[PDB]
């Protein structure tokens, strides 16, 4: 998924 | 959101408009008059409210039809019908909670659940609410199934699940009200610390981040207005297209610094052409001038016809000094304009292997999400779920993520150590054959009405069988297996005496050495009470990291903490793990991505239930029979727990409408 | 609509970096290399216009004569009527060059002393003659 991206903008 | 119109929201639904779901059970809703559906919809959505509020009692269709007003309380069939599809898709009264109504004494219908993953449990716990004879088979010794925790002493650390992605409109919302969860909000602040050990400073960690998300936005211009999805007969993959926009953008920067120059040699060269008129009329001066002094050394008195020469030798040198004067004037905005250009040159770089190792990390990060190489995922599908992100800070549970399915595991009947070898299913009924985990040779049969199926999507993946369905799983259902992906993503546990790293910071990089290794313990987590650090193992380091022993990986993670805190600051550690999502073969991954060539449509396919063929030929179509769940299974939230567990909630209603019959359609 | 702005993502580019395997690299090569061609052809021509530039030394500040501070006369004494036709001869209808060789007198002063004179100092034949060169 792209949810677990860290630091999101 | 707030009031009715937010328990819709936080329930995943329009307040203002009725799901394809709800047109289903109530289709004379949905084509008759406006006036209806706005109380129906207003009827749903006081509903949830009630059990969202006290999600920890029972919501009773009386409790429901004395807290409306009216007019929305007059017709009690209307609510009863609302009532009973929300209680039977898991909308309300799902998760734990305390029944008034209590337990039928005879239940109906056998269903043999495979895997106690948190879809597993999720369905089960539904199934028996709903009056059924409900039985979980377990590979393992323990529930949760990949919401794995650690323990020992106060060290509690997931190698599993870890985040809760929000709670705006999370189902484990719910949960977390249902059960002690403490849960701990993640601050955003993540400090980069390249190989040598210091960290990246602010105006470039802002830059490549900057570039990175510029990056990500350029690939999806590739595949929806551009149509940059097919390459050689191939789908194209995110990990190229990256790579496309790169070389794009190098060569943009190479096109530009060649439109500069060539500017500054047509300059230099109209530069060169003056020069030339100048060199040549001082030469035409020098010999006018001559001229000159020779017809002026002819002292007077002197003929008329030497008179003119001396004064028209004068006139025209005066003629070409002014010429040669206008020219000086003009080799003098050229000689400005040359330090003019040459003094804004634009960029020699677009990128430098400093530069070009802070962006790894980003794709090491999007490696970590999507659990795979960037060269594997889908570039017009990798994001297609993010449409339906929740709201809200993520959060962690400082007690463990197991603490849910212990909490979901209680009351149901859990064969734990049997793993499954076979399903058969026809037209009469099902047969599960599964056998003792710790001795193979003893061998259990189970029969039941349906099988519930929340293999993980590795485990189906497996070649050569590790379950065999008889008959074969069809081919539509066996080539969605193939074409999806099912990723990897190992963890590492560090466990100390003492806390040494910034405490208030709960996460930190670390910037690799190689492309190749962006993802090698490329970030540490502070997540935890007791002192422990959690490193993490991505794209396509974390497949490798599997065939390395623990004590080799620690070192490596002691080398790169050290390098941060210093050498002496950075004890033993006490208590290490690193797992094997990979290598488990219970998981035979950590979770699925779109990949390349497939779609979110894949999704829909692997929940679709199977229907067997008829056992005496001429005889009517029969039931489905076997049934699938688990986090591949839910196109909108796949690979993210509240998916998983929606997804349990879903196959639990569909077997119920189909094995218990649907009273809320009339 | 667009891309993000900076990005530069045209359908052209695209297919010429997807062609073949090394195709993207091949195109930067050659960008590389035409890039080092130009800068050399840079240095080249700065060393031809640095030693034009020394030929130039000095300027012409040698060769330079000073102003003739004159006022001006409507008067023609023979002798700059006699400069006139040699001028006229010399730089056919050039008026400020004439007016310069005589010194005293302006394009008008000129101008006008062609019709005046054209019938007694022959500037007809004289004109013709400056035509034949
Ligand atoms: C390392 C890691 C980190 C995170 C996440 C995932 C991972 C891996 N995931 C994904 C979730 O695990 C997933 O949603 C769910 O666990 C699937 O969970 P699920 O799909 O519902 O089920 P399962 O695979 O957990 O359980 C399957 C069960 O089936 C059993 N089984 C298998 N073969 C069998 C057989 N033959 N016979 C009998 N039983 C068998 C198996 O042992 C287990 O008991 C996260 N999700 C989320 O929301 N936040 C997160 O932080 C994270 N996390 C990090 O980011």
């Amino acid at each position: 998924p792209r949810s677990f991206l860290v630091r999101k903008p | 959101p707030s009031g009715v119109e937010g328990a819709a929201f936080q329930s995943r639904l329009p307040h203002d408009r009725m799901t394809s779901q709800e047109a289903a059970c109530f289709p004379d809703i949905i084509s008759g008059p406006q006036q209806t559906q706005k109380v129906f919809l207003f009827i749903r959505n006081r509903t949830l409210q009630l059990w969202l509020d006290n999600p920890k009692i029972q919501l009773t269709f009386e409790a429901t039809l004395q807290q409306l007003e009216a007019p929305y309380n007059s017709d009690t069939v209307l609510v009863h019908r609302v009532h009973s599809y929300l209680e039977r898709h898991g909308l309300i009264n799902f998760g734990i909670y305390k029944r008034i109504k209590p337990l039928p004494t005879k239940k109906t219908g056998k269903v043999i659940i495979i895997g106690s993953g948190v879809s597993g449990l999720a369905a089960a716990r539904q199934l028996q609410s709903f009056g059924m004879d409900v039985t979980l088979l377990e590979a393992r010794d323990r529930v949760g199934g990949r919401v794995a925790t650690f323990r020992k002493g106060n060290y509690v650390a997931d190698l599993g699940a870890m985040v809760v992605t929000g709670l705006g409109g999370n189902p484990m919302a719910v949960v977390s009200k249902q059960v002690n969860m403490e849960l701990a909000k993640i601050k955003q602040k993540c400090p980069l610390y390249e190989a040598n050990g210091q960290a990246v400073p602010k105006e470039k960690d802002e830059m490549v981040e900057q570039e990175f998300n510029r990056l990500l936005e350029a690939t999806s211009y590739l595949s929806h207005q551009l149509d940059f999805n097919v390459l050689n007969n191939k789908p194209v993959s995110l990990g190229q297209a990256l790579e496309v926009v790169i070389q794009l953008q190098e060569k943009h920067v190479k096109d530009e610094q060649i439109e500069h120059w060539k500017k500054i040699v047509k300059t230099q060269e109209e530069l060169k052409e003056l020069l030339n008129k100048m060199v040549n009329l001082k030469e035409k001066i020098k010999e006018l001038h001559q001229q000159y002094k020779e017809a002026s050394e002819v002292k007077p008195p002197r003929d008329i016809t030497a008179e003119f020469l001396v004064k028209s030798k004068h006139r025209d040198l005066t003629a070409l000094c002014k010429e040669y004067d206008e020219l000086a004037e003009t080799q003098g905005k050229l000689e400005e304009k040359l330090q003019e250009l040459e003094a804004n040159p634009p960029s020699d770089v677009y990128l430098s292997s400093r530069d070009r190792q802070i962006l790894d990390w980003h794709f090491a990060n999007l490696e970590f999400a999507n659990a795979t190489p960037l060269s594997t995922l889908s570039l017009k599908h990798w994001d297609q779920d993010d449409d339906f992100e929740f709201t809200g800070s993520h959060l962690t549970v400082r007690n463990g993520y197991s603490c849910v399915p212990v909490a979901l595991a209680e009351g149901l009947d859990i064969k734990l150590n049997t793993a499954v070898r076979q399903v058969r299913y026809t037209a009469s009924g099902c047969e599960v054959i599964a056998v003792n985990t710790r001795s193979t040779s003893q061998t259990f049969i189970y029969k039941c009405d349906a099988v519930l199926c929340t293999l993980p999507l590795g485990v189906l993946k497996q070649q050569p069988p590790a379950v065999q369905f008889v008959p074969p799983l069809p081919e539509w259902k066996t080539s969605a297996v193939q074409r999806m992906g099912f990723g990897n993503l190992n963890k590492v546990v560090l466990c100390f005496d003492r806390v040494f790293w910034d405490p208030s910071v709960n996460l930190f990089g670390h910037v690799g050495s190689t492309t190749a290794s962006r993802g090698e313990l490329f970030l540490f987590w502070n997540l935890y009470k007791a002192p422990i650090l959690l490193a993490l193992v991505a794209g396509e380091a974390a497949g490798i990291m599997e065939n390395i022993s623990d004590d080799v990986i620690v070192g490596r993670c002691l080398a790169i903490l050290k390098g941060i805190f210093g050498s002496s600051a950075v004890p033993q550690p006490k208590e290490t793990v690193v797992s094997r999502w990979r290598a488990d073969p219970w998981a035979r991954g950590s979770y699925s991505y779109v990949a390349a060539g497939s779609s979110g449509n894949d999704y829909d396919l692997m929940a679709q239930p199977i229907t067997p063929g008829p056992s005496i030929p001429g005889a009517p179509q029969p039931i489905p029979r076997l049934f699938f769940a688990g986090e591949h299974t839910i196109r909108n939230y796949p690979a993210t727990v509240h998916g998983a567990l929606l997804s349990g909630l879903r196959e639990a209603g569909r077997i119920a409408d189909q094995f218990l019959g649907a009273m809320y359609t009339l | 609509r667009k891309p993000p702005k900076g990005m530069f993502l045209s359908q052209e580019d695209v297919e010429a970096v997807s062609a073949n395997a090394t195709a993207a690299t091949t195109v930067l090569r050659q960008l590389d290399m035409e890039l080092v061609s130009v800068k050399r052809q840079i240095q080249n021509i700065k060393q031809t216009n640095s030693a034009l530039k020394e030929k130039l030394d000095g300027g012409i500040e040698p060769y330079r004569l000073p102003e003739v501070i004159q006022k001006c006369n409507a008067r023609w004494t023979t002798e700059e009527q006699l400069l006139a036709v040699q001028a006229i001869r010399k730089y056919g209808r050039d008026f400020q060059a004439i007016s310069d060789v005589i010194g005293n007198k302006s394009v008008v002063q000129v101008k006008n002393f062609f019709v005046n004179y054209r019938r007694r100092f022959n500037i007809d034949e004289v004109l013709q003659e400056w035509e034949a060169e």
